[PDB]
RNA sequence: UGAUUCAUGAUAACUCGACGGAUCGCACGGCCUUCGUGCCGGCGACGCAUCAUUCAAAUUUCUGCCCUAUCAACUUUCGAUGGUAGGAUAGGGGCCUACCAUGGUGGUGACGGGUGACGGAGAAUUAGGGUUCGAUUCCGGAGAGGGAGCCUGAGAAACGGCUAC
RNA sequence: GAAACUGCGAAUGGCUCAUUAAAUCAGUUAUAGUUUGUUUGAUGGUACGUGCUACUCGGAUAACCGUAGUAAUUCUAGAGCU
């Protein structure tokens, strides 16, 4: 018996997106998961897509039940494509990551050529 | 004492071995840039007209043209040239370093030589785009200076 | 030290942008540009932290490298550009225009502008003179160079410039009983009518200007600035109407606001 | 302009003149003069030089710094203070040179010495006044083991640049 | 498009307080006594033809290929290319 209420909104056509701060109240409930939101605000939305929504810095008030967070329902995916940071396009499945072993990365090779 | 013949005419290089004195007497005393003829610098190389220009010696250190003494100077140099070619040195930045005499002399251990002798319509729509601009630059010039100039 | 500054310590950053203090080491450094880099604002300043449109330096960057954010008639996808007094800052995609201006507490506001009044800007001149061949040309604060200038427009006055025709219309003579906004110091934002005007041999000119409603000040010739000839300004003034109240009259306000409602 | 032989113009010349575009992108798209990518043409990228602006720098005016008189004279032949002429600098200037003058600082503390002394915003304590501190994240200066000298460059006497001791 | 040429930055950042007591520094001036890549804005005739409308297009160089010295280092000579 959760809801979801979201102020501070405003519409970027810059770059596309719905950007908000979401307010969610979760009462009896430890903390409602970033995947269980993304398909609730999906369906009251109708973005015909559920995975260009990203939603980010979460805290959990002190007390618990109230919990903040910002979202960003972007219009098209090729929109969240281009305009996105990485990371959390890797956290929500849509790119991967690399290790890095900075020896020679650049420094003993510009030693030859 | 060890020398690389290079041809300029066809494009083919090799190394060889030299170790007799009165072959290698006329090789010595030699500056850079001179020929020699290489019949007594070997029987096999007659005709040929061999250019004594480059080579090193060991301790790696090569002869420079312009300094004419047996023996290992050091001079300061600007890169990019004979003797410095010093990569990635900050341009301007000079290196003091080791260098031969142009002269042959005996210390050396490799020697190079060569033969002398073997026995759009784009660019047009720029041309005339920069024309037009300055035809209308001075137009403009006598539209506002005249129109300045009535009051 | 041994050449330019490149870097800027949030707290070394001008008072008036309003930024934080723990958000950061550096500020963005206004590049060089065509105001006064300490009387000015990034387009970066007016894109994350007034608008809102990014949350990022790399989000403003992509706002700027899509050509949208136009200033002054021509796209300037700098991210340092030193915006400033009267600047006209456009995006075609919202359709949005905007006017920097002075705010009467010290700051700069956006204010909005149809485009009838955002077709053109308005400045004031810094000098007029001669030049190669003998012809006159001003120099603005915006740094705008004119050539061929009105025989009577002079220096210290102010001139309004349409970004198509790019050239004088009209002009306000700097003199006296001609609404004035001073634009630096503690009385930056005050509009008023200028009263009196004073020199001093070999010094900075005083300007005695009067409020509105009332109260009177001054100031030094650098900082003040003519709008429009008369009382009636030439440019929509912001939501305070150029009156800078006082501590217990903006109380009063608050107050009043809190006891209507 | 507060103030100029200023801004600037005209003239006579002068330079072995730095310069005054042999550069690179797409989108094509009106129409035949020889119907011939044909008459053509826009939007940019870079770059040369001048002025202004800006980022600055470098000099620079006035007033202000701790203890010490068992530090009362210091400066000046070899730059001390000034003048003239010049040289050099981006530029003023003993910055330097030639000549001339005999000046400059001081009991209102010069010069000298100490500083376990970078300066400031400031820190601790505080009735008031004060006392002591401030290497340190903000600003300015100075150094990169100690000195000295230069290349490139708009910007360096650079040291995560070079040369010598 | 990797290598390389060219251009630009590396003169910022950062660290320390050794030297330095009208010196640096602070407040306040001044440059009409100066330089300033860049930004931004404006700006630019004659290159020779006896001022009577432009008149001609150069190789070499790196990366590459190849032969090498040096025990050696973004040490280093030479040939062939573009
Ligand atoms: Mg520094
Ligand atoms: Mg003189
Ligand atoms: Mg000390
Ligand atoms: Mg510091
Ligand atoms: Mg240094
Ligand atoms: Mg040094
Ligand atoms: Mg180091």
């Amino acid at each position: 018996a959760v809801t979801l209420r979201t102020r501070k909104f405003m519409t970027n056509r810059l770059l596309s997106r719905k950007q908000f701060v979401l307010e969610v109240i979760h009462p009896g409930r430890a903390n409602v998961s970033k995947a269980d939101l993304k398909e609730r605000l999906a369906k009251i939305y109708e973005v015909k897509d559920s995975n260009c929504i990203f939603v980010f810095k979460f805290r959990t008030h002190f007390g618990g039940g109230k919990s903040t967070g910002f979202g960003l329902i972007y219009d098209n995916l090729e929109a969240a494509k281009k305009f996105e940071p990485k990371y959390r396009l890797i956290r929500n499945g849509l790119a991967t990551k690399v290790e890095k072993s900075r020896k020679q990365i650049k420094e003993r090779k510009n030693r030859t050529k | 004492m060890k020398l690389n013949i290079a041809n300029p005419t066809t494009g083919c290089q090799k190394k060889v071995e030299i170790d007799d004195d009165m072959k290698l007497r006329n090789l010595y005393d030699k500056r850079i840039s001179q020929e020699v003829v290489g019949d007594l610098l070997g029987e096999e190389f007659e005709g040929y007209i061999f250019k004594i220009m480059g080579g090193c010696d060991k301790q790696g250190f090569p002869m420079k043209q312009g300094v004419l003494t047996p023996g290992r100077v050091r001079l300061l140099l600007h890169r990019g040239t004979s003797c410095f070619r010093g990569h990635g040195r900050r341009v301007g930045e000079r290196r003091r370093k080791s260098v031969r005499g142009c002269i042959v002399s005996q210390d050396l251990s490799v020697i190079n030589l060569v033969i002398v002798k073997k026995g759009t319509p784009l660019t047009l729509q720029r041309k005339r785009a920069r024309i037009a601009d300055k035809k209308k630059r001075i137009a403009k010039k006598k539209s506002e200076a005249a129109e300045y100039q009535k009051l | 030290a041994r050449g330019l500054k490149k870097h800027l310590k949030r707290l070394n950053a001008p008072s008036h942008w309003m930024l934080d203090k723990l958000g950061g080491a550096f500020a963005p450094k206004p590049s060089s540009g065509p105001h006064k880099a300490r009387e000015c604002l990034p387009l970066i300043l007016i894109l994350r932290n007034r608008l809102k449109y990014a949350l990022t330096y790399r989000e403003v960057q992509s706002i700027l490298m899509q050509r949208h954010i136009m200033v002054d008639g021509k796209v300037r996808t700098d991210k340092t550009y030193p915006a400033g007094f009267m600047d006209i800052i456009s995006i075609p995609k919202t359709g949005e225009n905007y006017r920097l201006l002075y705010d009467t507490k010290g700051r700069f506001r956006l204010h909005s502008v149809r485009d009838e009044d955002a077709k053109f800007k308005l400045c004031k001149v810094r000098s007029v003179q001669f030049g190669q061949k003998g012809i006159p040309y001003l120099n603005t604060y915006d740094g705008r160079t004119i050539r061929y200038p009105d025989p009577l427009i002079k220096a210290n006055d102010t001139i309004k410039l349409d970004l198509e025709t790019n050239k004088i219309v009209d002009f306000i003579k700097f003199d006296v009983g001609n609404v004035v906004m001073v634009t630096g110091g503690r009385n930056t934002g005050r509009v008023g009518v200028i009263k009196n005007r004073e020199k001093h041999k070999g010094t900075f000119e005083t300007i005695h200007v009067e409020d509105a409603q009332g109260h009177q000040f001054a100031t030094r010739l650098g900082n003040v600035f003519t709008i429009g000839k008369g009382t009636k300004p030439w440019v929509s003034l912001p939501k305070g109407k150029g009156i800078k109240l006082t501590i217990i009259e903006e109380q009063r306000k608050r107050d009043a606001a809190a006891q209507a409602a």
